[PDB]
């Protein structure tokens, strides 16, 4: 699956209708001046992907996503990708037939983020798992650095990092799925248990009314068939006023819902104990799947790091003493000693080990498509044409998208897109 | 043998072809000809599911064909009673046996298409036997009462049990067979109080079985002429309560109730004074229901003159109730209201004064919060417009200056025997089509001022309805077209 | 022969799941949960099991298992109105009243 085309409607400078086609799925550059919407074309990536933290697009709200915060004429933002699944392995598990597919989000004034899967709607959670299984979470990137984050990478706590590793093998889309079903499974069973102590109280109580009822029945039962003589008529008509005649029939149903009732509760239990040792056992598989995955990523990221900087390497260390899966901590030794401390690194240096790691990631496992905001702010000309250059021919596979103010990067591009502020607008335009 | 002892039994119950072969030759001269032959029916019997579907076949015509032979010789001759007694409770026993074994797998499929075909044709060939059975009357056999109730109730159990499935209600032929025998069981043998809790039961636990209540209640209300369990249906379910956990209760509830009307007004008219007092339930579905029955009765009963007059006052009641009901905390009800005042107005022969008692309510609907009531609103006001008892002299043509004008010369004729009040009718009738045509230029009025809505919809009601006023020579229909230019 | 049926029954379960389509009345008589319950059919023949899979069939059991609650909960409300044997509505006009521009855009 790779990006064919992009429309983008009253987003942000992109206040009229534009359509950028003819996408390279090799590599493709966005250049332009500053502020001519280059940002805006990620931005409204990041959006149709089901963005979450609205701050990341520089937003305080989706108010602020249309072209004027719905005050100059525009209402509507929409936008719109459109995607090829001409390769079957990146397909997603439930979109492998249908071929061509488009996702559209639109917001409102009033409306807020309308999805739309090939003409369908569909709530948030179809395109959720639609991404997240082709490791396109937004919520938690692997394939994006947005601008001015490029130096911050290094900076996130161990936590980040081991969730950045498990993206890569597709680790996650099942931890914060565990812990939507253990939430889901904690309130079903207390609405189960609720249930049944209403149940026993309720019916109980009245069950044991209604059998102690049955021999006065029988009683009265016998009588009328004796009768069949006041002295019996007294009798016969102080029972009739509340002997309910036919309570055979409503006896066996209630008894008969009982069962089943209580069959259904049987059920539930060993299916929710069953599931259990399932989730059990695959978080037992899921263990050595992560140690293999960090394995393989710590040794591709050395290879690479080194490759970069003929005079340093880096690797990837347990978070202090604990376990693996407790977080990850990154050393980088220079030459032949190594440093304590990553804050006393260069820029340049941070962004380096930064692109070594995603491309490690990338080599693991490709994602379908890249995201580069800025990369070689901190960088030289020297490297960022080493980049590009390793980007356009050593490693190929997967499709990048990058924005960059550099010739140095987008010299050897395969595609390359420039961005223009004519009139209020935005236009992208080829070359 | 004993009714309570086989009956425990089978509650509580986890080379054929030759025997069925002997007991086919054996009931060949007679079905009274039932010593140990009775064992081998009762194994033959209890082996049912396990046996192949064309000994299933030839097992259930012979049975059916030996019960319809007794009941045919019963007809025919109506210390020999207790043996026919006998026989019949064996056969009885046997049949619940038969029908219960056959209700399983049924479940199970559909939860193939040979098997429901012939599980169909079984089950009518059964039907049409218990049907004759059934035809006779079991009151002198059975001297007490206690008997003959639990002798039926043997026979209508298992077709109580079988109905429970969608795919049997669906089919019109086993419908129909269980409509009528259901219909005898209740008015030619009485004991209509385990029949109506039957029901009851099946409308309170399952939803597609409405209609079939319905259905037998419009059959035993034409040609078996016992409106009285319907009487108590009704005010079962006026006394009825709910929970306010299940609502599958109360939706069934109002589908039959429904469908009964849809069916039978006039059999259910009969209790509506007490079914009202179930609108102050806090149920939606309920209220929805009665306020549409109300409606579906009394625009039913309209074509009838005699039911009209003979019923005068409750209709006029239950009118009433209705334009009061045109507000209320759910817009859903209003809704309903409206559209029963609809079905109401639609035809203009008769209840010509309420006719502008629901102009005026409508025009106060218009301005309601909800969008929905108002598009209600607005396809009640082009109804009303549509056809109006103004149409006998200067129809299809509503000017307010011109009938300001007509009006001002009856009143200069009448200043200047039968002159008086003919002169009196036409100035009031000429008043109240002044006041219509005001209330219709206020509602065009408000219906151009509504006109910009977030709903299509709404906006294309609005739009018929403004081209209907002008289809009519309005003066402020202008008004509303040079508004509806601003659609564009 | 079984091999194939079994993967087209998870693969139509899985679909069914995806598109929310699962609700109380068809909770039973479905197998997937069981079929969650063997990793065979999650198990490719590289023997490694597969996260995607693991994911789409743990949502399906998630939403089985909710309709089935649901489906106890509507039981227990059908049993209980079956052993269960003013003004609120009328509420005033004036509540219920309500109380763009083309050219200009
Ligand atoms: N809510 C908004 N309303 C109007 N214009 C916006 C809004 N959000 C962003 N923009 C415009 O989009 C442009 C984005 O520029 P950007 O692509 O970030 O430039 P660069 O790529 O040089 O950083 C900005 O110039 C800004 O004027
Ligand atoms: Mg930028």
């Amino acid at each position: 699956m790779k990006v064919e085309e992009l429309i983008i409607d009253g987003f942000k400078s992109y206040a009229t209708r534009t359509v950028i086609t003819d996408w390279d799925p090799q590599f493709n550059a966005i250049t332009g001046l500053n502020g001519s919407g280059k940002s805006n074309i990620l931005d409204a990536i990041c959006f149709v992907l089901g963005i979450a933290s609205m701050s990341t697009v520089r937003a305080s709200s989706l108010q602020d996503l249309i072209y004027k915060r719905g005050q100059a004429g525009v209402t509507k933002a929409s936008v719109t990708i459109v995607f090829d699944n001409t390769d079957k392995s990146n397909s997603p598990i439930g979109f492998t037939n249908s071929p061509q597919i488009s996702v559209t989000r639109q917001v409102v004034l009033g409306g807020t983020s309308k999805y739309l899967i090939n003409g369908h709607r569909a709530p948030q959670q179809s395109v959720l798992q639609l991404f997240q299984s082709v490791q396109l979470n937004i919520n938690n990137p692997n394939f994006l650095i947005m601008q001015g984050k490029i130096t911050k990478v290094l900076n996130m706590k161990p936590s980040e990092i081991l969730s950045l590793i498990e993206e890569a093998a597709g680790t996650k889309m099942f931890e914060d799925r565990r812990e939507k079903a253990e939430r889901t499974m904690s309130k079903k069973e207390t609405k189960l248990q609720e249930n049944r102590t209403l149940l026993t109280e309720e019916i109980e109580p009245k069950l044991e009314k209604l059998r102690n009822e049955k021999r006065m029945f029988l009683e009265f039962q016998s009588t009328q068939t004796d009768l069949e003589s006041k002295q019996l008529n007294e009798k016969f008509q102080e029972l009739r006023k509340k002997v309910n005649p036919n309570i055979m029939n409503m006896i066996e149903n209630v008894e008969k819902k009982e069962a089943a009732l209580k069959t259904m509760i049987k059920t539930i239990e060993k299916d929710k104990m069953k599931i259990q040792e399932t989730i059990s056992k695959l978080n037992e598989y899921k263990r050595e799947t992560l140690v293999k995955t960090w394995e393989k990523v710590t040794l591709d990221f050395g290879n690479i790091f080194a490759d970069l900087l003929p005079n340093s390497f880096a690797k990837l260390v347990p978070c202090e003493g604990k376990d693996v899966t407790q977080g990850l901590e990154v050393k980088v030794k220079l030459g032949n000693i190594w440093k304590e401390s990553l804050i006393e690194l260069s820029g340049g240096q941070r962004s380096l080990i930064a692109l070594s790691l995603i491309m490690a990631l990338l080599q693991f496992r490709p994602a379908p498509m890249y995201i580069l905001d800025e990369v070689d702010a901190a960088l030289d000309l020297s490297h960022t044409q080493n980049i590009g250059h390793l980007i356009k021919t050593r490693f190929k596979g997967s499709q990048f998208i990058v924005v960059s103010l550099k010739e140095g990067m987008f010299a050897n591009a395969n595609r390359v897109f420039r961005t223009r502020f004519q009139d209020g607008t935005s236009v992208v335009s080829i070359m | 043998f004993s009714l309570s002892e086989y009956l425990t039994k089978f509650q509580t119950t986890d080379d054929p072809s030759r025997e069925l072969n002997v007991i086919i030759d054996q009931l060949a001269v007679s079905p009274e000809q039932i010593p140990d032959s009775l064992e081998a029916l009762i194994d033959l019997c209890h082996d049912f599911p396990h046996l192949t579907p064309k000994l299933q076949t030839q097992l259930s015509y012979l049975i059916s064909s030996s019960l319809s032979n007794l009941s045919k010789d019963i007809k025919a001759n109506l210390g020999l009673i207790p043996q026919w007694k006998r026989h019949l409770e064996e056969y009885g026993y046997l049949i619940q046996v038969l029908l219960t074994f056959l209700q399983d797998e049924l479940h199970k499929v559909s939860s193939n298409v040979e098997l429901f075909k012939r599980d169909c044709n079984q089950m009518e060939n059964l039907l049409e036997s218990i049907t004759k059975l059934l035809e006779i009357n079991l009151s002198k056999i059975f001297q007490t009462t206690p008997e003959k109730d639990l002798f039926i109730g043997l026979f209508t159990r298992p077709l109580f049990v079988l109905l429970e499935i969608e795919p049997v209600t669906k089919v019109s032929s086993l419908k129909m067979f269980i409509q009528r025998i259901l219909a005898m069981c209740v008015k030619n043998h009485g004991q209509s109080s385990s029949i109506q809790s039957s029901l009851m039961t099946n409308l309170t636990y399952f939803l597609h079985l409405s209609v079939f209540n319905a259905e037998l209640l419009k059959l035993l209300n034409d040609e078996y002429n016992y409106p009285q369990l319907t009487e108590d249906i009704l005010k079962e379910i006026s006394t009825r309560v709910f929970n306010a956990k299940d609502t599958t209760g109360p939706k069934a509830i109002s589908n039959f109730l429904i469908k009964l009307s849809e069916l039978s007004p006039g059999i259910m008219l009969r209790q509506m004074n007490l079914v009202i007092t179930l609108l102050n339930n806090s149920s939606i579905t309920l209220r929805c229901s009665v306020v549409e029955a109300c409606g579906n009765i009394v625009a039913e009963l309209a074509q009838d003159p005699q039911t009209m007059e003979h019923y005068k006052q409750q209709i006029a009641v239950l009118i009433e109730l209705l334009e009061e009901r045109f507000q209320d905390s759910n817009p859903y009800v209003r809704t309903k209201a409206i559209q029963g005042c609809s079905k109401i107005c639609d035809l203009s022969s008769k209840f010509n004064k309420s006719k502008a008692k629901f102009t005026s309510l409508a025009v106060r609907s218009l301005q309601d919060r909800s969008s929905l009531v108002r598009r209600n609103s607005v396809k009640l006001l082009s109804k009303l417009l549509l056809k109006h008892p103004f149409k006998a002299i200067h129809g299809s043509q509503l000017r307010l200056s011109e009938w300001e004008e007509y009006l001002k010369g009856s009143e200069s004729q009448l200043n200047s025997t039968s002159v008086l009040m003919k002169l009196k009718l036409m100035i009031v009738y000429y008043k109240d089509a002044i006041s219509f045509i005001k209330e219709i230029h206020k509602s065009i009025e408000l219906i151009s001022n509504l006109l910009f809505s977030k709903n299509r919809n709404e906006v294309l009601e609005s739009m018929d309805f403004l081209v209907l006023a002008d289809a009519f020579d309005i003066e402020l229909s202008e008004f509303g077209i040079k508004k509806m230019l601003h659609l564009v | 022969t079984n091999r194939s049926t079994m993967m087209a029954n998870f693969e139509e379960w899985i679909k069914m799941a995806t598109d929310n389509k699962i609700n109380s009345r068809n909770s039973w008589n479905f197998a997937l949960i069981d079929y969650f319950y063997d990793l065979d059919v999650l198990k490719d023949g590289e023997n490694n099991i597969n996260f995607q899979k693991a994911s789409a069939t743990l949502d399906g059991c998630i939403k089985i298992y909710s309709s089935r609650v649901d489906s106890v909960t509507t039981e227990t409300g059908k049993l209980l109105s079956g052993l269960a044997q003013l003004e609120t509505t009328l509420v005033e006009f004036e509540t219920i009243k309500m109380k763009i521009d083309p050219l200009f855009k």
